[PDB]
């Protein structure tokens, strides 16, 4: 139960945005351009 | 790696009223500002290109060099002019007359605000008195609220007539003359606002869509949401008002497709574990996987 | 014109409970088997709920605060809730929106509204057939308006319990009227069920106008050309919180159940947990908040 | 309001929209005039 919980718990934590405003990356990508989208994706590539 | 390219907007034949928004013939006050919706069109905005020019264009929560890639859920433009000094007002977290008593955009706005120079038409060389804006209020407005009241003002907050001394009529008319400095002339604002992708939407960039390709890896762009996966027909039950489907990891894992409102799952391209057996570099560059 | 009922008896204002009542669809982001928290503003679980009333003498259609937006129940069996007004001075100094089923279409008008004091449609016993009425006297700076398709109300006052539950949400914020609405099948003598009931969006109106304040438009059974009475019929006022609730989506993507985490400590556990189920034992909470 | 257009208007440090709810230790105004092509001067880390 322990190892099963802590890979589940992994996947849930993508849902966690990390002071991003959108913790889906294709969201990003869509919305912004290169520069904001970089910013925006160091923040959840710090966080994940 | 994807090979193929997929592209899915609805089935869109009208162009969007840039030229009963942008070229109107009357605009509001700013204290009566006025909105209108837009639906059912195709925003290629370069034809604006050739009609009007732009002293001030803002986009916020989406990048100006993607407009052209995305679709608009919930599309209304905001129509009003001010003064060329409270144009900078205009804007998310600003203080001021026009931003405390007039016109209050939310600190989360997504949209776009255009401005532009309306001096020719909008001021006269005797003084075009018709645009008003509201001086006094008991408190500051609400965000995208409205408060086209005239009832006579008073600093203590009791019932007022205009006689009396400590009364006044809380709305001032800009007085905008040809010969006014920049900071006095009028300017036609239009403020957009929309939301992009997490609803459904009839108003959509000029793109063109291809044929839908299942059960192989392409780079999809539905309704603007882009992304690389696999594309196959879903059991899932949309309601109407519910474009996008989500899982637990908040990654977009299904989709109702704008034409034929098939629901499809979206799945990743990348899936399986891959080891490398060697017997070292230098015994011999033979491997096993 | 505006007429008034006269002797009519005060509004009790009785006090009831809401249950479970009031969820509604936070985004439109399709979710299955998932347990979502989430943060809004939500009706309390088992909060207090004031009822009025429309039998004998009783007309029941104050004007009552709108605060942070409201959950409006009704309980009929006649049709006799029609809709509502929404505005702040609830007269023609300030902007005001009627929402109302004419008994053909569904008409949204915002404007300047003259409004009576005493709006009501009129609904004849004798063969069930709505008469011309007023429910605001002018309007002159309507600035939206909105008729849906047409259908047929059916008029007519009705023997038994009340059989239709009909739930509203309404929530102003940043421009936009926001209402979601349910429908229930019920056969309640009086009060409010209990039970859930998720409610759909069905509606967000872009007003923007300041809401304060409403008044329930119902309709009024004359025996006589020249006298006033009333069918059976109540609806039910709760106030909106901001509040953090677990959600619930089942298999077909509908939401069957939820969880107010600050009703108790045991909702903050099951909250905290992100799960409906609690094994037995013993289990740190948040500390005591003032 | 009622007195004064400005065309420039910038704070640093703290919200335009909390000025309201505060209360101010130390206050001094400097005052002079300047150029229009100059005004942007008027700001930390600018040069000319
Ligand atoms: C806005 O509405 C007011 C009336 O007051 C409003 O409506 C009521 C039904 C209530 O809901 C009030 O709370 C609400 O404020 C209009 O003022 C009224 O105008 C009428 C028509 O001109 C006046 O009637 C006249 O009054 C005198 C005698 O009393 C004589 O001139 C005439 O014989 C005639 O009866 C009425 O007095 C006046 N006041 C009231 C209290 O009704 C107001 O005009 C309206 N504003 C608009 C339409 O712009
Ligand atoms: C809300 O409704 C009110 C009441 O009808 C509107 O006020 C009215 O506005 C008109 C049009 O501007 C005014 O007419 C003009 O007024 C002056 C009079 O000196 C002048 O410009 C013209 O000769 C003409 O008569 C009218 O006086 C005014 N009425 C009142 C009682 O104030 C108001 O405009 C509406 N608001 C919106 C946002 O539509
Ligand atoms: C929506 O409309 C209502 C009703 O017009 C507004 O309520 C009004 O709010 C003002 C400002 O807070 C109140 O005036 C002030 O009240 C006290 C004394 O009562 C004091 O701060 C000042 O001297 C001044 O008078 C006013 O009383 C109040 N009116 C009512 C009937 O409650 C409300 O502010 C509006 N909301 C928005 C978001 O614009
Ligand atoms: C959107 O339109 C498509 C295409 O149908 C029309 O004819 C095309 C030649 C072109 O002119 C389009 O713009 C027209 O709308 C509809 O797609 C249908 O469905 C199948 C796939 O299931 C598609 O391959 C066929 O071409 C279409 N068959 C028909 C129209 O009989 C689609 O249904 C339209 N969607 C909506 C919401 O109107
Ligand atoms: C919710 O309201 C009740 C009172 O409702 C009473 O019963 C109804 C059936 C109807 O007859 C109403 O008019 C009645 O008032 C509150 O219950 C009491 O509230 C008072 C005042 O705070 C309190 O001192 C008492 O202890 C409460 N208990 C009883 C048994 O009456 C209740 O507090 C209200 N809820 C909230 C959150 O305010
Ligand atoms: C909703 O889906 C169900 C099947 O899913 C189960 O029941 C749901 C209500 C929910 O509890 C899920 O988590 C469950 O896994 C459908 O149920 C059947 O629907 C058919 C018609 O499609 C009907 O004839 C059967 O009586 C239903 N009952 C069973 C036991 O299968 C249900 O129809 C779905 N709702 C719809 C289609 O509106
Ligand atoms: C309910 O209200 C609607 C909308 O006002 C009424 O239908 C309108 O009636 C007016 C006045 O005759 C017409 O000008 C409009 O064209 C109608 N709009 C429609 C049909 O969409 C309807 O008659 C009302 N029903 C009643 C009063 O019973
Ligand atoms: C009284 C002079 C000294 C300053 C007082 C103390 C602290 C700062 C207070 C207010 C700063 C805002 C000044 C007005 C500019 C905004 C008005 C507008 O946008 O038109
Ligand atoms: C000499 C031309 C090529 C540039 C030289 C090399 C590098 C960049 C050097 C300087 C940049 C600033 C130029 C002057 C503008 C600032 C002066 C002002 O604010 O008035
Ligand atoms: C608005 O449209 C008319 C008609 O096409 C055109 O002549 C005019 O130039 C446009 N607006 C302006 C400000 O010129
Ligand atoms: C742009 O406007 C000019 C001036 O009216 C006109 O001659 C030209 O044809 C227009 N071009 C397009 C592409 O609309
Ligand atoms: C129903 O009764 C009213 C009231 O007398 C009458 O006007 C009408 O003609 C009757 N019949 C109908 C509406 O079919
Ligand atoms: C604002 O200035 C105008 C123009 O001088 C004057 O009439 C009015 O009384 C002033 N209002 C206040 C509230 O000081």
């Amino acid at each position: 139960n322990q190892n099963a919980q802590a890979l589940n718990t992994l996947v849930k934590q993508l849902s966690s945005n990390f002071g991003a405003i959108s913790s889906v990356l294709n969201d990003i990508l869509s919305r912004l351009d290169k520069v904001e989208a970089e910013v925006q994706i160091d923040r959840l590539i710090t966080g994940r | 790696a994807p090979s193929k390219e997929v592209v899915r907007f609805p089935n869109i034949t009208n162009l969007c009223p840039f030229g009963e928004v942008f070229n109107a013939t009357t605009f509001p006050s700013v204290y009566a500002w006025e909105r209108k919706r837009i639906s059912n069109c195709v925003a290629d905005y370069s034809v604006l290109y050739n009609s009007t020019s732009f002293s001030t264009f803002k986009c916020y929560g989406v990048s100006a060099t993607k407009l052209n890639d995305l679709c608009f859920s919930n599309v209304y433009a905001d129509s009003f002019v001010v003064k060329g000094d409270d144009v900078r007002q205009i804007a998310p977290g600003q203080t001021g007359v026009i931003a405390d008593y007039n016109y209050k955009l939310p600190d989360d706005f997504t949209g776009c605000v255009l401005a532009w120079n309306t001096r020719n038409i909008d001021a006269t060389q005797t003084g075009n008195y018709n645009y008003k804006y509201r001086s006094l209020r008991h408190g500051k407005l609400r965000p995208f609220e409205r408060d086209i009241s005239n009832v006579p003002f008073s600093p203590d907050g009791k019932p007022c007539t205009p006689p009396a001394f400590n009364c006044y009529w809380p709305l001032n008319d800009y007085g905008f003359y040809i010969t006014n400095g920049i900071g006095y002339q009028p300017y036609r604002v239009v403020v957009l606002s929309f939301e992009l992708l997490n609803a459904p939407a009839t108003v959509c960039g000029p793109k063109l869509s291809t044929d839908l390709i299942k059960n192989q890896c392409v780079n999809f762009n539905f309704n603007g949401l882009t992304g690389t996966g696999v594309l196959t027909p879903s059991s899932k039950r949309f309601q109407p008002f519910q474009q996008f489907g989500r899982d637990v990891s908040d990654f977009t894992d299904s989709v109702r497709d704008p034409k034929t409102s098939e629901i499809l799952d979206i799945s990743p391209c990348s899936f399986g574990g891959v080891s490398v057996i060697t017997p070292g570099t230098n015994t011999s560059s033979e491997v096993a996987v | 014109k505006c007429l008034d009922f006269d002797d009519r008896t005060p509004p009790a204002n009785t006090q009831f409970l809401s249950s479970h009542r009031g969820v509604y669809y936070p985004d439109d982001i399709f979710r299955s088997n998932v347990l979502h928290l989430v943060q809004d503003h939500f009706l309390p679980f088992d909060s207090n709920v004031t009822r009025f009333i429309t039998f004998g003498l009783n007309f029941d259609n104050p004007i009552i605060p709108f605060k942070d937006g409201i959950y409006f129940a009704a309980t009929e069996k006649s049709n006799v809730i029609r809709g509502w007004v929404f505005g702040s001075t609830m007269n023609n100094k300030s902007q005001s929106v009627i929402i109302m089923n004419n008994s053909t279409n569904l008409v949204i008008r915002a404007c300047n509204f003259e409004l009576c004091d005493n709006p009501f449609f009129v609904v004849l016993k004798s063969n069930n057939t709505q008469i011309p009425s007023y429910i605001f006297n002018n309007a002159f700076n309507c600035t939206f308006e909105y008729v849906s398709k047409d259908f047929n109300l059916d008029l007519g006052e009705k023997p038994g319990n009340f059989k239709d539950l009909r739930e509203f949400v309404f929530r102003n914020k940043d421009g936009f009227l926001h209402v979601y609405s349910g429908y229930q099948p019920i056969s309640a003598a009086s009060g409010l069920p209990t039970g859930f009931n998720a409610l759909k969006p069905i509606f967000k109106l872009p007003l923007g106008i300041n809401i304060t304040n409403f008044r329930t438009l119902l309709t009024a059974f004359p025996p006589r050309p020249d006298y006033w009475g009333t069918s059976a019929a109540a609806y039910f006022v709760g106030y909106l919180k901001p509040t953090t609730f677990m959600l619930k989506y089942d298999e077909n993507g509908t939401i069957t159940d939820a969880v107010d985490c600050s009703q108790n400590p045991l909702a903050e556990l099951k909250c905290s947990v992100k799960s409906f189920e609690i094994d037995k034992g013993i289990y740190q909470t948040s500390n005591f908040r003032v």
